[PDB]
């Protein structure tokens, strides 16, 4: 895949004036990829377990609540809901 | 581009491609799931990079470095648990 | 909470994502491999 450009875009969002090395974004690539893997795997696990062949806002939200520790789970669920509203709307 | 539609700097589209790649037989992924994953990823990266730029005594980092990343996550003990999970 | 994790070993971090320690030969990330633009397939707008 390739997400380093969007990693830098998010860095600008949080820090419009912050640079970052090559291996640091490699570490971000690994971190985002592994969390992305965790979320997608949990969502597909729920979908396969349920009759839902689909992975939806329900699936990703439940996975986010299950995996993330507390306040992190709350923030991630809120952000996912907000972005789902943005994209669907 | 679907990314900006979600207000997410990250690619909801390529993300959904990856999701499809990581589903079960006939296992589909909704667009809402794609954008939800992209949004949680953007927020996690945003917090991590926020603390990485702030991963220092002066609370600003010129270049984000692996060490700044360890400080951002580890010091963000929520992220410490999340990554260690 | 900052010092409590420090007194103990952070071996997990030491081996996370090729390590979290500062290294050499770490250029300020230049840019994409010519794949920055996002991409989809035909089945994103499929109903849920």
């Amino acid at each position: 895949e390739s997400y380093s450009i969007y990693v830098y875009k998010v860095l600008k969002q949080v820090h419009p004036d912050t640079g970052i090395s090559s291996k640091a974004m490699g570490i971000m690539n690994s971190f985002v990829n592994d969390i992305f893997e965790r979320i997608a795997g949990e969502a597909s696990r729920l979908a396969h377990y349920n009759k839902r062949s689909t992975i939806t806002s329900r699936e990703i939200q439940t996975a986010v609540r299950l995996l993330l520790p507390g306040e992190l789970a709350k923030h991630a669920v809120s952000e996912g809901t907000k972005a789902v509203t943005k994209y669907t709307s | 581009s679907r990314s900006q539609r979600a207000g997410l700097q990250f690619p909801v589209g390529r993300i959904h491609r990856h999701l499809k790649s990581r589903t079960t037989s006939h296992g589909r992924v909704g667009a809402t799931a794609a954008v939800y994953s992209a949004a949680i990823l953007e927020y996690l990266t945003a917090e991590v990079l926020e603390l990485a730029g702030n991963a220092s005594k002066d609370l600003k980092v010129k270049r984000i470095t692996p060490r700044h990343l360890q400080l951002a996550i580890r010091g963000d003990e929520e992220l410490d648990s999340l990554i260690k999970a | 909470s900052g010092l409590l994790e420090a007194e103990e070993e952070d071996e997990f971090y030491q081996t996370t994502y090729g390590g979290f320690t500062e290294e050499s030969g770490d250029d300020e990330y230049q840019g994409d491999q010519s794949d920055t633009e996002d991409e989809v397939d035909s089945d994103f707008d499929i109903d849920e």
